[PDB]
């Protein structure tokens, strides 16, 4: 897209060359003669009365290669001024070749779902995050991973609501009057930035903090036998870590080859592979853990009415793992287009909204082991 | 003070009938699975008969299944065993035992050579 | 044996039949004399305050 | 041949019989009404000693009440120091399943054993700074259900082939067998002057031992299932006995007979530890119910519950000064209460 | 990822837009 | 002062604590058996091949063995008393107990039944209700002579047995008398109605044939103990 800060430019360029043609073409002085003027929008050179004058669509409009040929006349009175509407102050001229050449309806609507989505996930995984180190006799390195899980899709819900504030605040009326008056904006600030690097990371650690509860459960089924302090730690540097390696050089390319906006824009999608591409591994990786974890439920159910415990298994790994993400992860937005798009949008932006809510549910809150000291605390509770 | 007595043996011949008592005193008759054990002479302890708390539940070694009759009586805190089609493999000592705890389902050591909680047993010879 | 585990029972029991016993008032009122008593250096029956609490 | 003397000792059970009969006018349930319940007991876990690998199955206070030994299915005895829960020491076992452990009044010693047949005394006080074994009771023919230092260089140790001994730690050999029990003897519990110990055993009866002479001086029944935890009451002339049949019951030596019985209709899960408060007034039972029931030793109302644990409470043990309550469990923890 | 998708999707409808209204802006005349 | 005592316990601390950690690792890295059976059960037989690849005088018997580089440590419980009700809830975190069967040792001429009855204890045992059992039924070699013999006579002290056939998934090993398999899966059926009745889940049973010849039970409580393993950790995440 063509930015604000570009048009704004070339607006200001087209003005310097407008003030100083305008002083240096000469006048015919022709008699009853309509003065030459500059009314912000195009430049107007003189003639004589009654007569139209006519300008190219100018140069600077986000949609000029729209109108190559268009052209914006003003007309001119016998009066030698130039042609007045009715009971106005401004003369007669008409742009009807340069006025012109919605998905808000959608983005509001995604808006929305994801909103409320991250709103009430937080929420209980706040909740459950309250739960898991309240109760002691919870405590252990499942638990902890589960934390760390519920730690990056809260810091995930608070990027969202941090970059659609930012959003907001980019292209706010103020900002945009900051942009048009060629004054600094929210935009050129490295908070600004920030804030979007802050949310590329944020994403980036929650899936591969699913990907740490795939492997996590992986390695728990696969019968290998490692050191938990250890695995503990290793698992904690790739959740926390590992994105940083490619969310900080994402970034660093960023700022040196595509800063315009605040790193929200994705021009150039090679740049937007480098954080892409991890999510995808990740994501991948993990359906590969879901396919094997599953198997070994299967097949325990068979060597143990399977289809429907199978269902309940299937439906509570699903979140778990972000498994609902392998429909449209191979779906890139480089081909998505249309309805594809809106679609991989919903789908993606609405369960993963709200998978910070499912993962409460299922592994906090409807979790035996949690319900079992919720009934000790009370029984105890009862007891005094 | 647990104590089991048995009652309602001696001789009888091949294919007749006996009705084996057991009187239990000192613990809570109900709340306990009661079963019977049998010394065969020369031979080791073996289980008999289970009954449940309530009855309802009852298991037999297969040996006795058809023609021995395990039955409670709750309220005189009796055990009894109806003997039919007695044969001579079913001589030997007869023991009511009470399994170790109540309200539980396993019944450990009923059979062992010194349990506790088993009567002095009576001689059964067909 | 057969015997003589009988022989030891009838030792036992013949040795824990001669024994002074005393009435079960007598035998209560001396459990509720030790436990009046030794009432209040009881820190679980008269809880002590955090300055001498050694667990606080 | 058989008759004459199983006839002779039921005539002397009977003898018993009426002999504990003609005592019986009032016991405590009816003296003890003139006294004023001890109320609600709310104690609180002021610290819980982490570090055991596995279930706790035995524990014991030294007479410093500071110092406690706690044994875990580890193979571990974890010498701790209840006051800052630091642990002072850490001693692995030569054999994992260890069902007791004892501290030595001293404070030199801790002895432990369980399913190897074997009590490992290990020297607290060495001149390398080492805990080593320093000596290794061997002669049970079953498992190790309970030690007890009677002093530095005499032991009691209660087994599952239902004999205690009396061992001579610095020679190793059994110096008194103490048999009688038809069941595991599963508790011991020493008297305050050391003299007498009881022991109860899963033929659902106690046994009060003269240690010095190896005879049986009584036998307590009453309790319908296995005996599983005994204590004496703190003045030695009464002893309290947790068993399977969800019962408590307190006995008196003079009197011969179960003074009280603590039950509740809403208990049915036996009882594994056994402990008076340094009073007497208080009785603390570890239960499979996971919780510590703190019984009026008098009024045989349930004062409090010590709940917290997260499994089988295994172990109780109450300070020498009275100050605390440590409860070990199946849980894997060690809790002081106060 | 969606979150960075729609959010370049966003980011350019309202850059867009805030080009839109510069225009309009300037048709109105500052 | 008190300072000073201060430190040199949490140095002391801080010793034992590594040292524990270290002993978390070694633990929780080696599985732990329980050995169970009669006499003539032929777990003399098991510890042999397990080993492969008036006599007891201590009360247990720790035998370490590696499979695929996992720990085991198995132990039998001998010098112990008949009455197990008290030492067995010590094994109530053990990975599994292998209850190993003197399957032929009927016509004591009724050893099957009190494995059974031991077997029903073990299930419903409140602390053995979390702990699976990997089931032998030993003694094949002999079960085999007895039963095409008329020398068994099963239905002598199982009735139930003259009206059992061979189920419709057994898995005979080639050439092998069918009365025979219908003796084996009898008594592997037998176990199984004590197991189902009462298993809900928190605990399996993992029957298995073998004999005096058969080394791969080392592998077959591996695996099983694998199996064990898993299903726990499926309950962890309630995915079983
Ligand atoms: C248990 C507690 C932590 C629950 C969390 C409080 C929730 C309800 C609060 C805290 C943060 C809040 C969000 C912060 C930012 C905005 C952006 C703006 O458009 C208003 C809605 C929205 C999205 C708020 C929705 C409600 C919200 C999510
Ligand atoms: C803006 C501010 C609030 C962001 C703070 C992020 C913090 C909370 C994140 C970033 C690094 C994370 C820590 C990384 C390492 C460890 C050590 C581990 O043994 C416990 C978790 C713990 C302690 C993590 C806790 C959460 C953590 C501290
Ligand atoms: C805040 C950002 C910029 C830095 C990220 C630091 C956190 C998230 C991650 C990245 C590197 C990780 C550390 C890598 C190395 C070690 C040393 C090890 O013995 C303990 C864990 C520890 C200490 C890790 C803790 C968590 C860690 C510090
Ligand atoms: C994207 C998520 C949220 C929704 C997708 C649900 C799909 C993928 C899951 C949920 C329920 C699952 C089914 C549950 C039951 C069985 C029976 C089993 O014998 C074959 C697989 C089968 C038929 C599963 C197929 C996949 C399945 C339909
Ligand atoms: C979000 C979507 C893509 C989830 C993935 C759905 C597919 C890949 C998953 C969900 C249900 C799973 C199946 C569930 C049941 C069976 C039948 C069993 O005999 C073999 C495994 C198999 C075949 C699983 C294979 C993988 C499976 C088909
Ligand atoms: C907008 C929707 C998705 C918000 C989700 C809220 C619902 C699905 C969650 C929040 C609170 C949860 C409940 C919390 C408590 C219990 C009681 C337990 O015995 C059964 C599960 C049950 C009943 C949970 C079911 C799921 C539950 C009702
Ligand atoms: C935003 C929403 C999801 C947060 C709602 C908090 C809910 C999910 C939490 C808070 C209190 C919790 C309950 C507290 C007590 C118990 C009793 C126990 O026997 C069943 C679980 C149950 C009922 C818990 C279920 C989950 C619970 C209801
Ligand atoms: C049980 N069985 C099934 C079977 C099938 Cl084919 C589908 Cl699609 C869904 C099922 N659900 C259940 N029970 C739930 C998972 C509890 C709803």
């Amino acid at each position: 897209t063509v930015s604000l800060w570009e048009t704004v430019q070339k607006w200001r360029e087209y003005r310097r060359q407008c003030q100083r043609s305008l002083t240096e073409d000469p006048p015919p002085a022709t008699d009853l003669f309509c003065n030459r003027t500059f009314d912000e929008y195009a430049c107007w050179p003189d003639g004589e009365p009654g007569s139209f004058v006519n300008v190219s669509c100018p140069w600077y409009l986000p949609w000029a290669s729209s109108v190559p040929q268009g052209h914006v006349y003003r007309f001119c009175t016998a009066e030698g001024l130039w042609l007045q509407k009715d009971n106005s102050s401004l003369p007669w001229r008409d742009l009807s070749e340069c006025e012109e050449s919605s998905p808000e309806e959608q983005l509001l609507f995604l808006y929305i779902i994801y909103t409320v989505g991250y709103a009430l996930s937080f929420s209980a995984l706040v909740i459950a995050s309250a739960i898991l180190l309240g109760f002691r006799h919870l405590h252990c390195t499942r638990n902890y991973i589960h934390l760390n899980l519920f730690a990056s899709f809260i810091l995930r819900a608070l990027s969202v609501f941090i970059k659609d504030a930012a959003l907001k605040w980019m292209y706010s009326t103020a900002a945009q009057q900051h942009q048009w008056d060629g004054l600094l904006s929210y935009q050129d600030s490295l908070s600004c930035r920030l804030v979007f690097l802050l949310m590329q990371y944020c994403v980036a650690a929650n899936y591969y903090w699913l990907l740490v509860e795939g492997v996590y459960l992986y390695t728990l089924l696969a019968f290998s036998v490692l050191s938990e302090q250890w695995i503990f730690r290793l698992y904690v540097s790739i959740g926390w870590g590992v994105p940083l390696l490619f969310v900080v050089p994402w970034g660093i390319v960023k700022y040196l080859y595509e800063d315009e906006g605040c790193w929200t824009r994705n021009s150039n999608m090679n740049y937007w592979l480098i954080i892409r591409l991890p999510i995808l591994f990740a994501i991948g990786v993990n359906f590969l853990i879901f396919v094997r974890v599953i198997c070994i439920v299967v097949s325990k159910l068979k060597a143990n009415d399977i289809k429907c415990r199978l269902a309940k298994s299937t439906l509570t790994l699903i979140p778990l793992l972000g498994t609902h993400e392998v429909i449209f992860a191979f779906v890139m937005d480089e081909h998505a287009r249309g309805t594809l798009r809106f679609i991989k949008l919903f789908t993606e932006l609405s369960f993963t909204s709200f998978q910070g809510l499912m993962v409460a549910i299922l592994y906090c809150f409807v979790n035996n082991e949690v319900q079992l000291e919720f009934r000790k605390s009370w029984e105890r509770w009862r007891l005094e | 003070q647990v104590q089991l007595q048995e009652s309602g043996g001696g001789l009888v011949q091949p294919g007749g009938s006996l009705r084996l008592s057991c009187a239990a005193s000192g613990f809570t008759f109900s709340n306990y699975k009661m079963n019977w054990v049998r010394q065969a002479p020369g031979k080791g302890l073996e289980w008999v008969s289970d009954i449940s708390q309530s009855g309802a539940s009852i298991s037999y070694t297969g040996s006795v299944k058809g023609r021995f009759t395990i039955s409670r009586d709750n309220a005189k805190n009796t055990l009894y065993l109806q003997m039919n089609s007695l044969k001579p493999e079913d001589t030997a000592v007869y023991y009511c035992a009470r399994c170790p705890a109540p309200f539980t389902r396993d019944c450990f050591d009923v059979t062992s050579t010194t349990y506790a909680y088993r009567g002095q047993g009576t001689q059964v010879t067909v | 044996a057969s015997i003589a585990q009988a022989r030891k029972l009838v030792e036992q029991l013949k040795m824990e039949a001669n024994i002074d016993r005393i009435k079960v008032s007598k035998a209560a009122a001396d459990l509720m004399a030790y436990c009046e008593a030794h009432a209040k250096e009881d820190p679980l029956l008269t809880p002590v305050p955090a300055s001498e609490n050694p667990f606080r | 041949e058989l008759d004459q003397l199983r006839q002779e000792a039921e005539q002397l059970k009977n003898q018993i019989r009426d002999a504990r009969k003609a005592c019986a006018d009032a016991t405590l349930s009816q003296i003890t009404n003139n006294i004023d319940p001890v109320g609600r007991i709310q104690m609180r876990t002021r610290r819980t000693l982490r570090g055991h690998l596995a279930k706790i199955y035995a524990m014991h206070w030294g007479t410093d009440s500071r110092l406690l030994v706690s044994a875990s299915q580890d193979g571990k005895l974890i010498i701790w120091d209840s006051y800052t829960t630091n642990k002072v020491h850490a001693i692995p076992l030569r054999s994992s399943w260890v069902m007791t452990c004892a501290y030595a009044p001293s404070g030199n010693y801790v002895a432990c054993g369980g399913l190897d047949n074997i009590c490992s005394i290990y020297n607290l006080k060495t001149r390398e700074g080492n805990v080593r074994v320093s000596r290794e009771l061997a002669g049970h023919t079953g498992y190790l259900s309970c030690c007890r230092f009677l002093d530095d260089n005499q032991i009691v140790t209660s087994s599952g082939d239902t004999t205690c001994a009396l061992w001579d730690i610095e020679t190793g050999q059994q110096t008194t067998t103490f048999t009688g029990h038809t069941g595991d003897v599963m508790s011991l519990s020493l008297a305050p002057d050391t003299r007498l110990f009881v022991s109860g055993a899963c033929d659902a009866s106690a046994k009060l031992w003269d240690v010095r002479e190896g005879m049986c001086r009584q036998t307590f029944t009453g309790h319908e299932s296995d005996i599983n935890a005994i204590c004496f009451f703190p003045n030695g002339n009464a002893f309290a006995t947790g068993s399977d049949d969800a019962t408590c019951r307190l006995f008196d030596l003079r009197a011969d007979q179960e003074l009280m019985t603590y039950s509740h209709d809403n208990i049915i899960c036996g009882i594994t530890s056994v402990s008076f408060s340094k009073s007497g007034r208080l009785l603390l039972a570890g239960y499979d119910d996971f919780n510590c029931n703190v019984w009026d030793a008098l009024k045989a109302d349930r004062a409090g519950v010590l709940a917290g644990h997260d499994n089988r409470v295994s172990c109780l043990g109450v300070t020498d000064d009275g100050m605390a309550v440590a409860t070990g469990s199946w849980d894997s923890f060690l809790k002081i209460w106060n | 990822h969606a979150e960075g998708t729609f959010t370049s999707d966003v980011s350019s409808y309202l850059e867009g837009q805030a080009a839109k209204e510069f225009i309009a802006w300037l048709v109105k005349g500052r | 002062d008190q300072r000073n005592e201060e430190k040199a316990q949490r140095e002391a601390n801080k010793k034992i604590e590594k040292q524990l950690q270290k002993d978390k690792q070694v633990y929780r890295a080696t599985h732990r058996l329980l050995l169970l059976g009669a006499g003539e059960s032929g777990k003399n037989t098991i510890v042999k091949q397990m080993r492969i690849l008036r006599v007891l005088t201590s009360g247990i018997f720790e035998t370490k063995f590696q499979v695929d580089k996992v720990n085991f440590h198995m132990f039998d419980v001998g010098a112990q008393r008949d009455e197990r009700r008290k030492w067995i809830q010590c094994f109530n975190d053990v990975t599994a107990i292998i209850f190993v069967v003197a399957s032929s040792s009927y016509n004591q001429t009724n050893r099957l039944q009190a494995a059974l009855k031991l077997f029903d204890s073990i299930w419903n045992n409140k602390w053995l209700r979390d702990t699976s059992v990997i089931l032998f039924l030993n003694k094949q070699d002999l079960l085999a002579e007895k039963v095409l013999a008329g020398k068994s006579k099963i239905e002598d002290y199982f009735p139930e047995f003259a009206r059992y056939t061979t189920p419709e998934d057994a898995t005979p090993e080639p050439g092998e008398d069918p009365r025979v398999t219908r003796a084996k899966y009898f008594i592997r059926d037998e176990f199984l109605r004590i197991s189902t009745a009462s298993g809900d889940g928190r605990h399996y049973c993992y029957p298995h044939f073998t004999c005096a010849v058969d080394t791969e039970n080392i592998r077959r409580v591996f695996n099983d103990c694998r199996d064990i393993i898993q299903r726990m950790h499926l309950r962890q995440y309630e995915l079983l």
